């Protein structure tokens, strides 16, 4: 039929384009194949006809949805799925990478024509392509509740602030370790260490907060981390051989105890 | 490597000879014999062979040509030379070497797309010529070194146009000009340059394309690329009696009102037919549009839309455009130090459109150079001992703001705009836009603006009463009309236009030939809109109407009422 | 090098045992793809898997990198280049010294210039011209058919403004990108590059491999949530952002709004609608004209400050300068394009010449700047919000003259500012008392006289979280806006 003739012609064009793209080590994308077919046959190319091909002879290709396809300087975002087509070719016994030679091209078009003839002897439904993945009483009650909550918060605020800092100590500690890994030094001053930690921390913080956090680390865990008062400064020394997992477990236990 | 084998090499040479002497076209004519007879008549030195026919007949040759270009091309040149000698023995006296040219390579690649993988391979590219050298002899031959930049229309915004070098030998020498859009089929070879290695500090090879075939990128290629469905849709649109209304309404959907400005801009976009009566004087077929506006009328929006729509478009601002920048200039090459021409904005605007923003900011010295290109559509550069002529056939759209920021209706149009009379005279269409406080028009503007704002949210992503056409359909219609229609003015009544022009003289001296020429090319463009090979007088009537509207818009208030009363016959 | 072989074996171990799925198996399988030839490896996974290997790689990256490539090739062949990411330490350009050569570090800068992609010959197959001997696999110390080439890009980077010490010229650095790193960076962008500092004949050059541009902690997230539910959030933010400024709260509201900013929209016709706000403050002297500029500059890290007369036309948008080495013309960035997606503050806008303001015109509305000078044609993004400060003519608002006669500004410039505030100074005893007591309290009690409802860092985090939402316009809002604009327009600074 005329429709089957057009199907065979565009299948030949698709096979030629796929071979040309694959023989030079280039990943065949749907857009390039469509552009090539449109230039070759001056006809519209669309996924429905590709699904029709897959229905006719599914063994021709493997269709995949893939990311990270370099589209040059086209402004394409990474999150855009792309439909790639991989030719299915029998592996030769010579050990060389399979290549779409003209003999294989002729074999494929002959097999496609034979499948079309078999279908006639019996429109083609396209195959499913892989898709991408009183007011006073209320006010008095409110005032009583506010007074009760105020009496509740008469407890020292610092009691919770440390707790807040207790949740921030572990992660920062990790960074601290890396800092002493990076500097090739056994001890460092407060100023430089705090500046580097702030410049590398995930949270914007003041140097004073970093100093108080370091003091809290020293007071909670003195065996790992030591402070030495020299002249007009305090210097920080750490044991780099300690296991980080056990220290993290100890910090979690201390935070639980403080809760 | 496999080709270098002597046996297959010779066998392929004789097979190519049989292809030359055996191919038959669909009409039963051996095309290459006619081609070789024509070349012998013209005493050329090159032969053109279609790659498509070779691929259809010999697949192995089509496979080999991109892979081993130099050796196979040399063999084909030898085969062509010996075929010529056998057919025309005397042809050795006029030529000693004949070269084979490969045309219509299916694989077309851009200058940006060039990588290592394409090295020493035949590639087809497209671009625009910027600078060229002279004819240089070699102790082997003719030499040409040219510099090619990417076509500005195809280049995305915000990224610089990249440049490459190309080499032409013998016949291809002097086959192109600077500022000409061409496509090339040539070999992407690499060259050894120690200066680059020393500068970058590591081995660098300067890749230079050795072109085999040169073809200027006329719109014939674009015509060939057109799908027949596009042609049938365009023809079905042409028979519509309201095609003009929908075409005008299809421009600037996001802007409300302002029928006259979009009418004039569309009429200029479709363009007239350039003429050369006698080869003694050349009558331009281009329309220059001037848009003087009070602030708040979305002139820049119109210019931006025109920039986007046009297949070839360049956008320039008033402050950043110098006289040297707009035109081609002479410069000494940093490497070879011969005088070279670098094309300006207008030169690259040839066959395209050029947009000038804030034209009232132009320095008069920069203005002086504009008139030559406006009147003659050609630029003569006489600098540093080099005198050259370059084509400047471009459609110019200029924007302007009145001095003081507000247009005074009590003054002449010349007084409100800080431009000399010749500059205004060169313009064919003048459009002034004012600001009026009309509550109903304000309601319409506000409603349309808020509706457009709601429609075009990224999360969510007429006056004539006609549905606008799709942008792609409009572009295809414009291309087909530009490249197919050539109207003829065989049914114009000269008495009516003569009387109208006498009245125009009377009422202008009470307050020229190029106005008649502008009206003529305007009627030609209006006929081109309707895809008619011959012009109907309705085109003339509409051109007269719009020209009279433009003319009366430039007059004082005390006289435009009398002008409208006098010319109420045509405006109705 | 025995340690190099040990590093190669340990990298094989990491590739083959890191995990309940091995992360790198799919990446290695995709490395077979011709367009994919570099492998991205996290540094945190390397350091958690083992520490000796991580330190050795961080310390002798140049020494073991070819061995890492060999390990990658062996691992892939059992069933190419190596890239690293997520180094926890950031360094400054002024910190780059010879003592750090060979160390794996990441550097932050701004790309100013770019060069085209060039083929670099790595291993060359040389043919002797005397005995026709083919010499293969010849490394290069800084036959084309059988040799190996790698894509190359050269980048020129400049120091960031924040890290620039006062009175210091920002130094420039050369960066080499190869393979997938090529063309991944664009001029005018700020990037962090991971790699090493190599020695070029001497000369200092950085070899880079990678480029840079829900999961927040519970307490920060809960604080943001709680402060998002405040009914008096607007006034509290207005007070906290300017604790030391008395009155003039309308200016505070306006600057807060322009900090938040609107949403940009692009029409189907490709036209972009500006989603930013431009603010003008004009007033008699002794007012707070400047202080707002300083506050917004110190608060927003993406703020640029400039004076009026000292700035030229070229310095604002961009300039065209001839490069010494290349003997061509390139573009040097201006303040507006450096302030991209930020805020630019101009002081004494009146003293600027008209020739400069006309240059500003394009960036004001079209949000882009176009250059067509000396054979250089380009368009650049200028997505900025402009805050301008000025005084009226002669420095005093003369009530004997009309309002229009009191401002010497062009009509389009007047039109293109969304908010235009004019400040007039009056002699009132209560205002004088309040101003005097505030000033003296600040002078005497510097810190204890400051009560901030929310922390500045908290405000910054909330603003960052809020800026990514894109609200929709309701129909009720639609017709309310229609009728309000009707009433407003039915009545100098034309609307
Ligand atoms: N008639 C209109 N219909 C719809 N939107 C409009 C109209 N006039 C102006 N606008 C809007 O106003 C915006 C700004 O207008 P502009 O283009 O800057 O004004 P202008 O008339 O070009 O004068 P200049 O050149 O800016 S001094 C446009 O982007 C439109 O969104
Ligand atoms: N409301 C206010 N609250 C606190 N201090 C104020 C207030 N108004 C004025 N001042 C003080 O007056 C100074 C003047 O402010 P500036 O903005 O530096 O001056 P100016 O009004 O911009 O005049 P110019 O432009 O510099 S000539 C401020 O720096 C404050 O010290
Ligand atoms: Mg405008
Ligand atoms: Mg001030």
């Amino acid at each position: 039929p005329y429709k089957y003739q057009v199907l065979a012609e565009m299948f030949r064009s698709m096979d030629t384009i796929v071979g040309m793209l694959h023989n030079r080590s280039e990943t065949p994308t749907f857009a390039k194949v469509q552009r090539g077919v449109q230039d070759m046959m001056r006809r519209r190319f669309e996924e429905c006809n590709v699904g029709q091909i897959k229905t006719v002879y599914p063994a021709s290709y493997r269709f995949r949805q893939e990311r990270s396809v370099p589209t040059f300087k086209d402004g394409t975002r990474r999150s855009d799925y792309q439909l790639t087509i991989e030719p299915l070719l029998e592996q030769e016994a010579d050990g060389a990478a399979p290549q779409l030679t003209a003999s294989r091209l002729l074999q494929r078009r002959q097999i496609f024509s034979q499948k079309l003839v078999e279908h006639v002897k019996e429109d083609i439904e396209p195959a499913a392509l892989p898709q991408p993945p009183s007011q006073d009483l209320l006010e008095r009650i409110r005032a009583k509740e506010a007074q009760k909550q105020l009496a509740q918060m008469t407890r020292c605020p610092e009691q919770e602030q440390r707790l807040q800092r207790l949740e921030r100590l572990p992660e920062l500690a990790r960074v601290l370790r890396s800092v002493f890994v990076s500097e090739r030094k056994p001890a460092l001053s407060m100023e430089v260490a705090c500046a580097r930690m702030v410049g590398s921390c995930c949270t914007i913080m003041s140097p004073g907060e970093m100093e108080k956090h370091l003091l809290l680390l020293s007071e909670l865990l003195p065996d790992w981390l030591s402070l030495h008062r020299i002249r007009t400064d305090t210097y920080v020394k750490l044991d780099k051989a300690a296991d980080l997992a056990h220290i993290t477990a100890r910090l979690a236990h201390q935070t639980r105890a403080e809760e | 490597e496999w080709v270098s084998m002597a046996g297959p090499r010779l066998e392929i040479h004789h097979r190519f000879k049989n292809f030359l002497r055996t191919h038959v076209d669909s009409h039963g004519h051996n095309v290459f014999k006619e081609r070789i007879s024509d070349m012998c008549k013209e005493n050329r030195e090159s032969l053109v062979v279609n790659y498509e026919d070779l691929a259809a007949r010999e697949h192995v040759l089509a496979y080999f040509l991109p892979e081993a270009p130099a050796e196979l091309l040399q063999i084909f040149d030898e085969a062509a030379l010996e075929v010529v000698l056998a057919m025309y023995p005397k042809y050795d006296r006029i030529t000693n070497h004949i070269h084979v040219r490969i045309s219509h390579l299916p694989l077309v690649e851009e200058l940006r797309s060039l990588r290592q993988l394409h090295l020493n391979q035949l590639i087809r590219t497209s671009g625009v010529v910027t600078s060229c050298t002279g004819v240089l002899p070699q102790l082997s031959q003719n030499y040409q070194r040219i510099r090619i930049q990417e076509s500005p229309g195809k280049v995305a915004a915000g990224r610089l146009p990249r440049s490459k070098d190309a080499i032409l030998l013998a016949d291809l020498v002097d086959s192109c000009k600077p500022g000409d859009e061409i496509e090339l089929t040539g070999i992407y070879h690499n060259n050894y340059d120690g200066s680059l290695n020393t500068a970058n500090g590591f081995p660098v090879f300067a890749t230079v394309i050795l072109a085999n075939h040169v073809a200027k990128k006329d719109n014939k290629v674009a015509v060939g690329e057109l799908t027949d469905e596009d042609v049938k849709m365009i023809t079905s649109l042409s028979k519509d009696q309201q095609i003009g209304e929908k075409i005008f309404a299809s421009i600037a959907p996001s802007i409300y009102g302002h029928e006259d400005i979009k009418r004039g801009l569309a009429l200029a976009l479709f363009g007239g037919e350039p003429k050369n009566p006698g080869g003694k004087h050349k009558v331009r077929g281009d329309i220059n549009v001037l848009l003087c506006g009070d602030p708040g009328t979305a002139k820049s929006q119109f210019l931006k839309y025109i920039e986007k729509v046009s297949s070839r478009a360049i956008f320039t601002t008033g402050q950043g455009a110098s006289a040297v920048g707009l035109t081609a200039y002479v410069q000494r090459h940093p490497v070879s130090r011969e005088w070279t021409l670098e094309a300006g904005a207008l030169v690259l605007a040839d066959r395209g459109v050029c947009l000038i923003d804030e034209f009232d900011k132009m320095n008069d010295q920069d203005r002086t150079s504009i008139h030559e290109a406006m009147e003659q559509q050609s630029i003569s550069i006489s600098k540093a001992g080099i005198v050259t002529s370059l084509q400047a056939r471009c459609t110019v759209i200029a924007a302007a703001n009145p001095i003081g920021g507000r247009y005074d209706p009590s003054l002449t149009f010349s007084e409100n705009v800080d431009l000399t009379e010749p500059i205004i005279s060169r313009f064919d269409i003048l459009c002034v836009v004012r600001d009026t406080v009309d509550p109903v028009q304000d309601e319409m503007l506000a409603r349309f603006v808020v509706g457009s704002h709601v429609r075009h949210h990224p999360s969510n992503k007429n006056t004539y009463g006609v549905e606008p056409l799709p942008q792609e359909v409009l572009k295809k219609y414009i291309i087909y009309a530009k490249e197919r229609v050539h109207p003829k003015l065989n049914q114009m009544d000269q008495d009516k236009v003569a009387k109208m022009y006498s009245d125009l003289r009377k009422e202008s001296m009470a307050t020229t030939v190029r106005h008649i020429e502008s009206m003529i090319r305007m009627a030609e463009a209006h006929a081109r809109i309707h895809l008619r090979d011959y012009v109907i007088e309705d085109d003339v009537n509409m051109a007269i109407r719009v020209m009279l509207e433009s003319f009366i818009d430039t007059q004082k208030f005390s006289v435009m009422r009398s002008m409208r009363k006098t010319f109420a016959r045509y405006l109705s | 090098d025995e340690v190099a072989e040990k590093c190669q074996k340990l990298f094989l171990d990491f590739l083959e045992e890191f995990q309940g799925e091995i992360k790198y198996l799919q990446l290695a399988e995709e490395l077979i793809r011709p367009e994919r030839n570099t492998l991205v490896v996290s540094f945190v996974d390397l350091e958690q898997f083992n520490q000796q290997l991580s330190t050795t790689i961080q310390e002798e990256f140049y020494r073991v990198y070819p061995y890492l490539c060999r390990a990658l090739k062996t691992f892939v062949k059992d069933r190419f280049y190596v890239a690293f990411q997520d180094l926890p330490t950031r360094h400054k350009i002024r910190e780059l010294t010879s003592s750090r050569i060979g160390l794996l570090t990441r550097i932050s800068g701004q790309v100013v210039r770019t060069h085209p992609v060039h083929p670099e010959l790595v291993s060359g197959t040389f043919l002797c011209l005397d005995c026709q001997t083919v010499i293969r696999d010849v490394e290069q110390q800084f036959d084309t058919n059988k040799s190996r080439f790698v894509d190359f890009q050269k980048v020129r980077i400049q120091e960031t403004q924040a890290e620039l010490p006062r009175g210091s010229i920002p130094r420039s650095l050369e960066v080499i990108l190869r393979a997938e790193a090529v063309e991944s960076a664009q001029a005018g962008d700020k990037c962090d590059f991971t790699g090493t500092l190599i020695v070029v004949p001497y000369r200092l050059v950085f070899l880079a491999c990678c480029v840079a541009p829900n999961q927040m902690t519970v307490k920060e997230w809960e604080k943001v949530f709680e402060m998002s539910q405040d009914k008096n959030l607007y006034h509290n933010l207005c007070t906290s952002l300017f604790p030391t400024i008395h009155g003039n709260d309308e200016v505070k509201r306006g600057v807060l709004l322009m900090l938040f900013g609107g949403v940009p929209k692009t029409t189907g016709e490709g036209t972009s609608l500006r989603g930013d706000i431009n603010v003008c403050i004009v007033g008699d002297p002794s007012t707070a004209k400047s202080q707002f500029l300083k506050h917004v500059e110190e608060f927003s890290p993406r703020a640029v400050y400039t004076s009026g007369k000292a700035s030229s036309a070229a310095g604002l948008t961009a300039a065209v300068v001839r490069d010494e080495e290349s003997h061509e013309f390139v573009i040097e960035a201006g303040a507006l394009m450096l302030a991209d997606n930020g805020v630019c503050c101009i002081d004494e806008f009146d003293k600027m010449d008209v020739r400069d303001q006309v240059a500003i015109h394009e960036a004001m509305e079209q949000q882009t700047i176009s250059i067509t000078k000396a054979g250089v044609k380009a368009t650049l993004n200028a997505r900025t919000s402009i805050l301008a400060a000025a005084n009226p003519i002669s420095g005093h608002y003369d009530r004997s003259k009309s309002l229009k006669q009191n401002i010497n500004l062009s009509a389009p410039i007047m039109s293109r500012f969304d908010l235009f505030f004019i400040l007039v100074d009056e002699c009132n005893e209560v205002t004088d008392y309040a101003i005097a007591r505030r000033i003296v309290d600040l002078h005497s009690r510097i810190e204890e006289s400051i009560d901030r409802v929310y922390s500045l860092d908290d405000i910054r985090r909330y603003l960052l979280f809020a800026r990514q939402f894109k609200p929709k316009i309701s129909k009720e809002s639609e017709d309310f806006i229609v009728e309000q604009y009707k009433h407003l327009r039915q009545r100098s600074w034309r609307i």
